[PDB]
């Protein structure tokens, strides 16, 4: 969904990538779909029950895992990220595991006169008194 | 250099006096917090898009009483509510209530309980409201 | 829904948590604030729960129209008061028309006489005695 | 072109710097002289800057015609007074012609009666009570 090269100028790229790797015989080029690379990254992060946050923008996505995670949520998030970078790489989707001292693991709310309103994700976090 | 995006007041262990002073611009009147009701604390991120509903909901979750007499907002706590019984002689409750309605001190949360055409009734509320109702009711009998 | 998980709370910080489902402010006395209570409670009808808990704990309460007062049982005071020119039917109709008539602590006495007997919470008896000796002197 | 650069002043150091752009001297009380302020200000419209700062800091102010008195909000007093042989409309017509009429703290009461209610700064209430009681003794 982001490349606009024709069939004639896709064999030029395959013939030029063949000259870079002298051990190869013919480089096969296939077009992977673009929403499957973000859906597998989202559903694999929901399956481990990890508090995450998705930020969609043009030309790549990102998933942020903030908060005071415990040892099981760190070992499961690090094992899934290292089992995903092998398959798809880090050109499109990037993970953002970071530890801060707030008991709400990423989310934030403000409270007035009707209940709670879910705030937009920002960089500033409220420090947790417990 | 204050990085937050929206609007609101963030309180980190405030003393319930600087909080209600921060709500004193959205409320267009100054706020007078009492001495015993300023020993409580509050912590969180708040947002005042309309203040008269937040003040009513916070007065019941924290436990407080408050009164607005046209110029300021007096805030007490629940354990300071005082009451009194007053007996008129020549003016009725139905026309003293017209004095409160014409002036602007009528408060529907703390009305006057009593007979409509009589002289004795019962009032209970904040100490700035009771000490006004008693002093004006016993100053209208000597006027008439 | 709603509720309040109390852990060693002390009956002044507990009834203020019920002071939102009840729509009136709650005033707890000093002797009734020494007792403590724990557990997970659920507020969906508070006027049926405060009646049962004021008997299991031992308390008396009263709602005068603007707040709810709570004392313990050993704070009840009594009074025997007399009237000179109005009867019991005038005072009971004054209480029913004003709205301070409490059906659980009524006035015991002869229906056409001057004397009766009041017994209840100290904010109820201090109103009935004052409004009975300040009303007959008006006439 | 003008402006004060406050670095940890004491609200008496600060408001005297505004006493040139305001054309009247400023008198700050000693309980409202404990609060402090910092920042780069700009005195181009001080009658709206004094109004905005008195609500953010928490203050009440009154200008009678010679000076500007500034109190903190916890010094607001109130009083109820009764006039025997003059009504509220001629006393308010006295204040409209004497220039002591303050629209922020008006007089609450019946429009042709003797009893009314007043609240504001301690220099406004102590003037209004003495001026109200010094006309009935004159009549």
């Amino acid at each position: 969904q982001r490349n606009t090269m024709s069939k004639k100028e896709l064999e030029v790229l395959s013939q030029k990538l063949r000259a870079l790797m002298p051990y190869a015989d013919s480089v096969n080029i296939t077009l992977m779909d673009d929403v499957t690379a973000a859906g597998q990254a989202e559903a694999g992060l929901k399956q481990q029950a990890l508090p995450y946050s998705r930020r969609n923008h043009k030309g790549g996505v990102t998933f942020v895992i903030q908060g005071a995670l415990d040892d099981v949520e760190i070992l499961r998030a690090r094992q899934f990220v290292d089992s995903y970078y092998r398959t798809w790489g880090g050109r499109y989707v990037q993970f953002a595991i970071e530890l801060k001292d707030d008991w709400l693991k990423g989310r934030s709310f403000q409270y007035g006169a009707e209940g709670y309103i879910k705030m937009s994700p920002g960089h500033w976090y409220f420090p947790s008194p417990l | 250099k204050i990085p937050v995006t929206g609007s609101g007041f963030v309180a980190k262990d405030d003393s319930l006096r600087t909080f209600f002073d921060a709500m004193a611009l959205q409320l267009k009147e100054p706020v007078i917090v009492s001495k015993m009701a300023a020993r409580k604390k509050i912590t969180g991120n708040f947002e005042f898009h309309d203040p008269n509903a937040l003040l009513e909901k916070l007065s019941l979750q924290l436990g407080l009483i408050w009164y607005f007499d046209g110029q300021a907002i007096y805030i007490y706590d629940a354990s300071e509510m005082r009451n009194a019984v007053v007996s008129l002689r020549n003016v009725s409750l139905n026309e003293f209530n017209n004095f409160l309605k014409r002036s602007g001190l009528y408060n529907k949360n703390y009305p006057l309980r009593g007979d409509n055409r009589k002289g004795t009734f019962y009032v209970s509320g904040p100490p700035v409201y009771v000490d006004m109702v008693v002093n004006a009711a016993t100053m209208m009998d000597k006027q008439n």
